[PDB]
RNA sequence: CGCGGGGUGGAGCAGCCUGGUAGCUCGUCGGGCUCAUAACCCGAAGGUCGUCGGUUCAAAUCCGGCCCCCGCAACCA
RNA sequence: CCAUAGGUUAAUGAGGCGAACCGGGGGAACUGAAACAUCUAAGUACCCCGAGGAAAAGAAAUCAACCGAGAUUCCCCCAG
RNA sequence: GUUUAUUAAAAACACAGCACUGUGCAAACACGAAAGUGGACGUAUACGGUGUGACGCCUGCCCGGUGCCGGAAGGUUAAU
RNA sequence: UUGAGCCUUGAUGUGUAGGAUAGGUGGGAGGCUUUGAAGUGUGGACGCCAGUCUGCAUGGAGCCGACCUUGAAAUACCACCCUUUAAUGUUUGAUGUUCUAACGUUGACCCGUAAUCCGGGUUGCGGACAGUGUCUGGUGGGUAGUUUGACUGGGGCGGUC
RNA sequence: AGCUUGACUGCGAGCGUGACGGCGCGAGCAGGUGCGAAAGCAGGUCAUAGUGAUCCGGUGGUUCUGAAUGGAAGGGCCAUC
């Protein structure tokens, strides 16, 4: 090293090596910013559970107080009054076949999709456009419900959705550090009780092999 | 290692001085010989006091056992013949008071197995390392010189 | 004796056991080699056989309280 | 022992597993057997071999 | 009592990370070639890439199980 | 040289014969387990060695249990 | 020539010559709680050891299976 | 001199098609360059010939998506993850050289002693090689103890518990 | 063919058998669910072969035990390989 300027003024407050207590560093986390556009804290976790077999692959989401560090737009297909019930629950956009045309012809203005069952056979005929973009509802994860009022309020509540990577490595971000940094260690342990219900069925023994804890561009914290 | 300094050993640190050292040439030599010490301040008075105990067996002979030298230890320039040539090589020496006299002009007798050689015997001009006794332990240096032809 | 020429410590016999369960008697003998040193009364230097804790007792006391203790045994080195 | 036994929980989860003669080798099949739970001493609906 | 690989016209093997896609050598039925016979070369004919689950618009292929094969394998009283 | 290797002899002590017991050092196998192999035979048998009227052992870094006993040994039990 | 004492006296064993694999000298080889001694007061024209079998003149094929030497290209892989 | 390993540094991605070397994967519109590219030429270099890096004449904040089109799918501006390898720094080994405050001498000489045993004494030569013992894995009849079921109108092929 | 899981839990008078270990069959009671409109019926298969006593340690609950005693290790029960 080697190292720019924006960060270098950074280890003039920061030890290059100590890892430091998410109880201890609660006015640290946002003092250490210096970047142009909005810093995290994000959560590294070591598997597993086999390193291959796609039998042990990890994937899921979790409800949040701040989701993916800010709120989604959420558009909702469902026909007759069902759908009004979904916008007066979460939904910013009612979709229908005359919008199907539009999303194949490539303009959407939404983060996530819900649909209702009968009305999911428009949507079955978007899954190559959604698909690619993680967008694409599915019933085998509960992304399509007769009850789309309470599926669309779940992601306007704020989620944030994970799968494990390679040879066993997960990375998911758990808030940004100008937020209130002493609600980290209530957060983090409301991310990993639920990261652990996600055991697959054939897991045996074990299921981390280690955690890290990091800032965007930046220095470690200590659990 | 960290040690601390017991012996005029200039060439590595001064006297009473804290130094780093290697844990081998300290354990092989230094230690042993009493001439460093492992640095814990609290543990040193004691390995000090170790060696009074054992210089109370000759510190009478660092005082006082050279007739030439009562008070304060001397550095003699030899007065016996080289027995070289202008090439400044030689056969050597055999004869066990052969060598080493610095008083030579003089009524001054030499000592009998009291000499010692610490790299060899001398088949040159060229200078080298060469002592007499005081004592069975204790040793003075005296400088190797050209004389007659 | 092959011995620790300090301490007396001695080949015994008893039981070693092989790699596995059966007993082995073999027959014991400590680690043992040669040393130099300086023993002040002869005026010369001596070779000696010294092992294991044996040689700790000249590091804890000093080669003057040790070997001074020596040549009373039927001591041939 | 060539019939690589399972062992399922209740409804509920409490107490022990029931063990069953139930194969899994030769078929792939529905595991819900319907069997007695003795903390309530009734006929409930089984889950879970792993 | 375990693990790796394999299941493909008549025999023995591909593979992977171009998923929109059955390749091959050897034989057989026929030519090139030849005075034939050898050496070399390439047309033609014939098969559910086993089998039960799974993801999907889609798998012989990948992901889970089974079974028969081909090579390696270990222990308490 | 100092010293040490080495050489005398003054005084004392040892040495050899021992009857069993006693302590120390070495140390099996046949046999037993109805196999044989950890285990057993056994620290027996025997070889090597010293000492007393006996020898061993001994004056708690013991043994207990919130209560205590107060160096060691020999016998009857605890307990097959 | 040697020979199986009292049941085969030899086609058995032995010296010759040939081949090969080791061995630079404190050799390789050998007996030993390990010195030491034998190899040898020898020096690869010497010595160890296993074959075959004096002499004359000669000695075809197979390295897949067994052992041995170097590697472990590729596999399986201990201790700590 | 280098084996393995860890940091630092720098770049990995072209099945295939064109404008095009779509890494994975999740975000995302104003963000980045003032020894800095553009663009046609005399040059250097890797190349999958597309592209990129450097130099000079120069000109000097662009440029790009969205627009326009190609495709299931995007193409400014960015976390996070990962390759193969050298040097700067360094952890731990190996081979070789050299010095010798550990240890060897099948080196000599002197003294015991006009003693081709041996110690001591003096001086040369070797040297962390060797040597001797020790523990764990491997190997290993050279040596020591032991095992190797029963029926079968006998043995044996076959039958059998 | 419809519904369905009694391929039941805890107890059991006993009945048949071999020298014994051990093997085969089980009225019926209690708990609960299932079929049938209901009287009534279900502890598998049309019956008989389809499998190793124990010692060991592992696995999941309990709080019976647990060397000074409050925890723990280890064992016992309960549930299993």
């Amino acid at each position: 090293a080697k190292l720019t300027k924006r960060m270098r003024v950074i280890r003039e407050k920061v030890d290059a090596t100590k890892q430091y207590d998410i109880n201890e560093a609660i006015a640290l986390l946002k003092e250490l910013a210096t970047a142009k556009f909005v810093e995290s804290v994000d959560v590294a976790v070591n598997l597993g559970i086999d390193a291959r077999k796609s039998d042990q692959n990890v994937r899921g989401a979790t409800v949040l107080p701040h989701g993916t560090g800010r709120s989604v737009r959420v558009a909702v297909f469902t026909q007759g009054a069902n759908a009004e019930a979904a916008k007066a629950a979460g939904a910013e956009l009612v979709g229908m076949e005359d919008l199907a045309d539009q999303i194949k012809k490539g303009e959407m203005n939404f983060d996530v999709v819900i649909a209702s069952p009968d009305a999911m056979r428009v949507v079955g005929q978007l899954g190559q456009v959604l698909g690619p973009r993680g967008l694409m509802p599915n019933p085998k994860v509960g992304t399509v419900t007769p009850n789309v009022a309470e599926a669309v309020k779940n992601a306007k509540a704020g989620q944030v959705r994970y799968r494990n990577d390679k040879n066993g490595i997960i990375h998911t971000t758990i808030g940004k550090v100008d937020f209130d940094a002493d609600k980290l260690k209530e957060n983090l342990e409301a991310l990993l009780v639920a990261l652990k219900k996600a055991k697959p069925t054939q897991a045996k023994g074990v299921y981390i092999k280690k955690v890290s804890i990091s800032t965007t561009m930046g220095a470690g914290v200590a659990v | 290692m960290q040690v601390i300094l017991l012996d005029k050993v200039a060439n590595l640190g001064s006297l009473g001085d804290q130094v780093n050292v290697k844990a081998g040439y300290a354990r092989n030599f230094l230690v042993p010989q009493g001439k460093a010490v492992p640095a814990t301040k609290k543990n040193i008075e004691f390995f000090e006091a170790r060696r009074a105990e054992l210089e109370a067996k000759l510190a009478e002979v660092l005082a006082a056992a050279n007739a030439r030298a009562e008070k304060i230890n001397a550095l003699e320039t030899v007065t016996i013949a080289s027995k070289a040539g202008d090439e400044g090589k030689l056969f050597g020496s055999i004869g066990t008071r052969d060598i080493a006299d610095a008083v030579t002009a003089a009524g001054v007798e030499v000592a009998k197995s009291e000499v010692r050689l610490p790299n060899g015997v001398l088949r040159t001009t060229g200078e080298h390392e060469v002592s007499f006794q005081v004592h069975s332990e204790v040793f003075a240096k005296v400088i190797v010189n050209v004389v007659a032809e | 004796s092959r011995v620790c020429q300090v301490t007396g410590k001695r080949p015994v016999t008893g039981n070693n056991r092989s790699h596995a369960l059966n007993a082995t008697k073999r027959r014991f003998l400590p680690n043992l080699h040669s040393h130099r040193f300086w023993v002040e009364s002869e005026k010369r230097f001596v070779t000696l056989r010294v092992s294991a804790k044996g040689m700790r007792v000249i590091d804890k006391k000093g080669i003057d309280t040790v070997l001074a203790e020596l040549r009373a045994r039927g001591e041939k080195y | 022992g060539i019939r690589e036994k399972i062992k399922l929980v209740s409804s509920a989860g409490t107490g022990h597993f029931y063990t069953t003669t139930k194969n899994k080798r030769t078929k792939p099949e529905k595991l819900e057997l319907k069997k007695f739970d003795p903390v309530v001493r009734q006929h409930v609906i089984y889950k879970e071999a792993k």
